[PDB]
């Protein structure tokens, strides 16, 4: 007895916590380092800056006169890079982690295939994804992550008026985002976020009792007409081929 | 097993897909209302018609 | 009411007086007495309720120490401003930021003050210790890992583990840079063999234990075989590190190899935390035996002192020893592993010779152990009084309550009895029983292929007594009816239905008297569709062939006969 | 559907024996009155009860719109289709009201709707046929009065309001004020004054100007029309009163009165008082008048959808059949235009009317038939709508 | 409204198994020791004695319970 309802909110704390991860994320910077040279990507994986640390210490590592090694500096270039990237999918999956050691009826069905049904590669954010997260206008950005609110109040203030670190998204997404109390629905579970947004609300982030019972009283109305109708028909079928409408008790009907 | 009347409010205003609610009422005459999401199988036949196949048993209860 | 309440004594006659036939059973030696361990529903529950609201006072404590760190942060960021704070301030900020997990944070501060040559010496083995998280170790120790040491280290690994591990290795390399200008003879060997490198390198493998699996397998091959190449000596806890790595991972042969080496030549240098290291190992490898040993033995040497955490793992280990199941071969009359929880009464009695508190175990082991003991522990006051036949008596009203008479003696009747195996070498020897035993029936049952399938679930079996008395034969007989069974009488039995006109018909044609086809507007019939595509499958076998025409060969060309 | 309701159809239902093809009496051009089994029925229960013999359905529901309270009591008591199509609609409160509030019902309404069709058979059939050639010029006559009483009902609305915007008062104070509305459509129904004193203004400063608009009000509608014969109120007594009254156990129960105060306030949401009493105004002042029936079937606004709302599209509705006589529960109106397409079949179906054929029991099943499929793919883009 | 006809796929995988053996697996019965039976001799108004097999005897039982009887290599 009730099954589904159990096993979906299990899967849906599941995803908010997948959801909630995303977000701290997609706003942060990790360094990768090599020898003497920083790189610096966004949760995204998209590559902001590319320094050299100690200059006094690393210039002449690369020699200049010496002209440059170019392929010392191409290598340690790579390196740093593959380090931060490789932080961000540590990341990622340490969120994945933390949520299936905690999440109890998702270890009631006892799978192992939890921890490696989605991986790096799989989770979010995605780096083939960045750019049309990250160059969107703050705007653009506020309407993707579902804050319709403060993407209205942009809107009309827009209207009426009318090497950087830091990533892209730090700005529209903050501290209190993470939470996942404020994840509105439409955008928890993203694979279907075109059918989970007619659940929410025209302007607000959280649910519509309006919407979603007004669908269920539709499909509630038309299921109703037809059960009378089988029932109808059944009844119709009976008295037909029994030849009258009486019927006999059961044996235990004359006590 | 039981099943309450706290699960049957429960499950009228948050059905599950998989969920069946089946009504045996027998006698159409008594048989005024329509518990929410039922169907009906009315307990005479049930011996019938728990052994046909999914399609004859789709042709007869609907 | 309740089925197994069953008739002990006969019906009351001269049979009982005229007959050496004893009226109670004799006693049976081997049935334990009945005695009293076990628990409510209520008494569970209330300690489940309790044990969470602990849990979430430490929550409330870790989020208070966070919160303020966190504004001392924002406070010094913001308010300090323009005018530099000392460098100390910020040191103390960064390695208690570290403490509560938040190395993100602490990551631009100490860089900084590396840069500015604020560090010296130990300020570095301070910072590298801090990312260890162990205020956030607490939180985890307390709540998540349930109080289990070695369950704390493998969570921990999975709050950002592999970035942790970066910081680590890169502050490690930060402090190894500021010791060679600190030194600044023994000149080539000089930053290697001062002291200070060696309690750095210490803090780095300390701090690699919390990170994940792949570090912490990193510690006894890559760091070691680093710092023995590097040319830095190691320390007591060098090697109680490396050793607390080997049996995270369960690797038990090289662990004792190390204690070994200690032994021999290092002695009295060894600290009670590698025998915990050992503990810890042996009971993730699940080796109880070993667990065991190494008790003993730190109870023969009593020094170094035994620990409030060496008892919590043995007993852990013992604990975990005693809910182990065996395979099928030996679970046929009970879990056996529970005796090992008996030996716990006995460990406790050595703590106590040991100067070990007891009270410092945790509450949930605490709770297992209790438990433990309530199974097996009683004075000489109770054992005086715990026969009395009326304490016997109100288990088995118990028992009767919860409706499993089954195993008690007193009140089960046994029934049936097995018979004889014939031999070929005669019919004619005429067998008779020289002893009686009662035996579980699962010693000789009829082979399971020989039996009709799946009997508990298909027959509807009970064994009962004939009412008419029986000349000669058996006095009990089984009754068995099958699940499915009814009267040859049923179909008047029962009302009419509208399938009754279908009688003896073996196949109808039930889309005919359903209702779906007038409900329905379209009506596909799906038995008249693969009847059509059958059809169809029949029309590509009645091809015929239409008649060739041959032309005549020719060794020169090709003859072009047309239509005339 | 039609089929199935019929006993005949009926006993080839799970047979091995049917007639597949599954024709019925009626659907054979042919076919009189007197063949048919429907009707057969009808006229066996009218000889029986209401004591009159008929040979056509035209004067079967004729006969059935004559009859006294018991004879009517009696015919629906022995009577078991109520529902012959069985798409959910309003019915007449005979089919709900059990016992002693059904008998006294009928002994009220049966009385009020012979008053109607008397009225209907002379006073307004005249001035029916005068205007005949040019349809909608008789209820454009009545037009500039509902305005006026309009602009009356407006300026009290407005007293009331007191200078304060509708959107600015507490729910409370709304759903107070549309309780009251309501209350007020009730005593209109039941005790058939058009204005009625209500006890929610005891006011004497209230009783001063609420006199002034009552009377002002009485005397609009009091006063002749000069092309026509009958006066407002007896149009609005006899056209409009009388089906509300039909329908009685809407205005009745108290389930029902809060599904209407929802609809008002919703209502008023949107939409400004002027604006709601101007389309009401426009939802008469179109109209149809039907000489068979009576029955001044209005235009169906969007104002006028929602107004109705409780009635057309709530779980206020009921079924009787041979099978079972049931009640919707859960029964409901998606849109507004889902609501306009179950009162045109209201009113279309509605015992005899110019959209039904009574010639023959042929052209009679025609002439529903086509009812229901128009209602039909209402229903169905209905459907669509929301999602296309 | 429907857009769309679809197949029904399930996943209807068994995996895992779990049975639990019914309670009277484990109930006991009453079981013998059974040798061939060389001799009997019942007494109780009046002494009878059966030998079906003579042999020397290595085993001899004696039950009182209603008649004295005597089971002899039994």
């Amino acid at each position: 007895s009730f099954r589904y309802t159990n096993n979906l909110i299990g899967a849906l704390k599941h995803r908010l916590l997948l959801e909630s991860s995303y977000r701290e994320i997609a706003s942060r910077k990790f360094i990768g380092n090599c020898r003497g040279v920083e790189v610096v990507c966004s949760g995204y994986g998209t590559v902001l800056a590319v320094q050299l640390t100690d200059k006094a210490v690393w210039e002449s590592f690369y020699r200049k006169t010496g002209s440059l090694d170019l392929d010392k500096l191409a290598e340690s270039i790579k390196t740093a890079l593959w380090d931060a990237t490789r932080k961000i999918r540590s990341a990622k999956e340490a969120a994945l982690h933390r949520s299936l050691s905690h999440n109890t009826r998702m270890r009631a069905s006892a799978d192992l295939k939890h921890w490696y049904e989605e991986d790096a590669n799989t989770l979010r954010p995605l780096a083939f994804e960045a750019l049309k997260h990250e160059a969107a206008t703050p705007w653009m950005q506020l309407v993707q992550h579902g804050k319709k609110e403060e993407a209205a109040a942009l809107l009309k203030e827009f209207e009426q008026k009318g090497n950087r670190e830091q990533p892209p998204l730090a700005s529209t997404l903050k501290a209190e985002d993470s939470n996942p109390a404020t994840i509105p629905i439409g955008s928890v579970h993203p694979l279907f976020t075109p059918a989970l947004v007619q659940i929410e609300e025209a302007g607000g982030g959280s649910v519509s009792n309006e919407a979603v019972c007004r669908a269920q009283l539709w499909e509630l109305s038309r299921d109703e007409q037809l059960f009378w109708e089988r029932v109808e028909l059944i009844r119709k079928g009976q008295v037909a081929s029994i030849g009258s409408s009486h019927k006999r008790g059961y044996a235990d009907e004359a006590a | 097993h039981q099943v309450y009347l706290k699960d049957m409010l429960h499950l009228m205003r948050y059905p599950e897909p998989y969920t069946h609610i089946i009504d045996c009422r027998t006698s159409t005459q008594k048989m005024h209302r329509w518990v929410p999401h039922s169907l009906w199988l009315p307990r005479d036949e049930v011996e019938y018609a728990l052994q046909l196949s999914a399609d004859e048993f789709l042709d007869m209860y609907g | 009411m309740l089925s197994q309440n069953v008739a002990k004594t006969t019906v009351p006659s001269y049979y009982m007086i005229r007959t050496n036939l004893p009226h109670r059973k004799p006693q049976n030696q081997w049935e334990g007495v009945y005695y009293y361990s076990g628990i409510t529903k209520r008494q569970r529950h209330l300690i489940l309720l309790h044990r969470k609201r602990e849990r979430e006072a430490h929550m409330r404590s870790f989020n208070i120490s966070r919160a303020s760190v966190l504004q001392r942060l924002e406070q010094l960021s913001g308010d300090r401003k323009q005018e530099s704070l000392p460098p100390h301030v910020r040191l103390d900020l960064a390695v208690r930021l570290a403490q509560h997990g938040l190395y993100q944070q602490a990551t631009p501060i100490v860089d900084e003050l590396h840069h500015q040559k604020a560090l010296h010496a130990g300020h570095y083995a301070l910072l590298i210790n801090a990312l260890a998280c162990p205020r956030l170790g607490q939180r985890i120790l307390h709540c998540d890992a349930q109080c289990d040491p070695a369950l704390t280290y493998k969570l921990l690994g999975d709050e950002n583990g592999e970035e942790r591990a970066q910081e680590a290795y890169r502050w490690f390399d930060l402090a190894l840079t500021s010791l060679a200008v600190d030194c600044g003879h023994f000149v080539p060997y000089l930053p290697q063999g001062t002291a200070a490198a060696s309690h750095i390198t210490n803090a780095l493998m300390r701090t690699l234990l919390t990170c994940g699996y792949t570090h912490v397998a990193a510690i006894p091959d890559s760091v070691y075989d680093r710092m023995g190449s590097m040319g830095i000596s190691p320390t007591i806890s060098t090697y109680e590190l490396v050793m607390l790595a080997l049996s995270l991972q369960g690797n038990m042969v090289e662990a004792e190899s190390i204690l070994s080496f200690l032994r021999s030549h290092h002695s009295e240098h060894i600290t009670v935390e590698s025998f915990n290291a050992l503990l810890l190992g042996h009971r993730e490898a699940r080796q109880f035996d070993c667990c065991d040993a190494i008790w003993q033995e730190l109870v023969d040497r009593r020094w170094p002192r035994a620990s409030p955490l060496t008892a919590e793992l043995y007993l852990r280990s013992i604990m975990d020893h005693a809910n182990t199941p065996t395979s099928e071969p030996l679970q046929s009359f009970a879990n056996i592993n529970v005796v090992e929880k008996k030996k716990v009464p006995l460990v406790l009695a050595q703590m106590d010779e040991l100067g070990v508190p007891r009270t410092h175990l945790s509450r949930v082991l605490m709770d297992e152990v209790e438990d433990s003991l309530r199974k097996f522990q009683t004075y000489r006051s109770r054992f005086y009084e715990w026969g009395r036949a009326v304490k016997q008596f109100d288990f088995i009203e118990f028992r009767r309550r919860n409706g499993w008479l089954y195993d008690l003696h007193l009140m089960k009747c046994t029934t049936k009895q097995v018979g004889p195996l014939r031999d070929f070498n005669d019919p004619d020897a005429v067998q008779g029983a020289v002893a009686t035993a009662e035996i579980p029936a699962f010693f000789n049952e009829r082979p399971a292929w020989e039996r009709p399938p799946l009997e508990e679930t298909l027959y509807v079996t009970t064994n009962k007594e004939r009412y008419d008395d029986v000349r000669g034969g058996d006095i009990y007989y089984d009754d068995t009816r099958g699940l499915h069974d009814r009267s040859p009488t049923w179909m008047n039995e029962v009302p009419e239905t509208r399938y009754d006109r279908l009688y003896g018909v073996n196949h109808p044609d039930i889309a005919k008297i359903g209702i779906r086809r007038h409900l329905n507007v379209e009506y596909v019939n799906r038995k008249e569709v693969v009847e059509r595509d059958a059809a169809l499958m029949k029309k590509t076998l009645s091809s015929g062939r239409r008649l060739r025409h041959r032309v005549e060969s020719s060794r020169t060309h090709r003859n072009a006969g047309s239509l005339s | 559907r039609l089929r199935l309701s019929r006993r005949t159809v009926a006993n080839y239902v799970g047979l091995i024996n049917s007639p597949e093809v599954f024709d019925d009496e009626s659907d054979r051009p042919e076919t009189r009155w007197s063949q048919d089994t429907f009707f057969r029925e009808c006229a066996y229960l009218s000889e029986k009860f209401l004591k009159e013999k008929v040979s056509n359905m035209q004067q079967f529901e004729a006969a059935l719109k004559r009859a006294s309270p018991e004879a009517y009591l009696a015919f629906f008591d022995a009577f078991q289709q109520q529902t012959q199509t069985q798409i959910p609609l309003p019915s007449p409160s005979v089919w709900h009201y059990e016992g002693e509030r059904r008998k006294q019902w009928a002994e009220k309404f049966i009385s009020i709707s012979h008053k109607a069709q008397a009225f209907f058979k002379d006073v307004l059939s005249e001035d029916v046929k005068k205007y005949q050639e040019v349809p909608g010029k008789l209820l454009q006559k009545v037009k500039p009065v509902l305005a006026d009483v309009g602009k009356i009902l407006v300026k009290r609305h407005e007293r009331w309001l007191k200078g304060r915007v509708w959107t600015s008062l507490t729910e409370e104070e709304r759903e107070a004020y549309c309780m009251k509305e309501v209350k007020r459509q009730q005593m209109q129904v039941e005790d058939g004054e058009f204005d009625p004193m209500m006890e929610d203004d005891v006011d004497d400063t209230e009783l001063e100007e609420w006199q002034r608009e009552h009377d002002a009000i009485m005397k609009l509608m009091n006063s002749p029309i000069d092309g026509l014969h009958f006066t407002t109120l007896e149009l609005w007594l006899h056209t409009m009163r009388c089906e509300e009254l039909e329908t009685e156990h809407i205005y009745t129960s108290a389930r029902v009165r809060a599904i209407q105060v929802a609809a008002r306030k919703k209502l008023y949401d949107t939409t400004s008082y002027e604006e709601v009493i101007q389309a009401v105004v426009e939802s008469i002042a179109r109209g149809t008048l039907d000489l068979g029936a009576g029955v001044l079937r209005p235009h169906f606004n969007e104002v006028w959808c929602q107004l109705n709302y409780a009635k057309f599209g709530s779980s206020t509705i009921t079924q009787h059949t041979t099978t079972s006589r049931r009640q919707l529960l859960f029964f409901h109106a998606g849109s507004l235009k889902d609501i306009a397409a179950t009162a045109t079949l209201y009113y279309a179906t509605k015992p005899l009317s110019n959209s039904l054929d009574y010639a023959s029991p042929y052209k009679y099943r025609r002439s529903l038939i086509t009812l229901c499929s128009n209602y039909g793919v209402e229903t169905a883009y209905t459907t669509q709508r929301p999602l296309l | 409204m429907f857009l769309i006809h679809f197949v029904h796929y399930k996943t209807i995988l068994q995996k895992y198994t779990f049975k639990f053996k019914h309670i009277f697996l484990s109930i006991d019965k009453y079981n013998s020791l059974f040798f061939n039976i060389s001799g009997i001799l019942i007494w109780l108004n009046i002494i009878h004695i059966n030998i079906i097999l003579i042999k020397y005897s290595f085993f001899i039982l004696i039950n009182n319970f209603e008649y004295l009887i005597i089971l002899i290599s039994t």
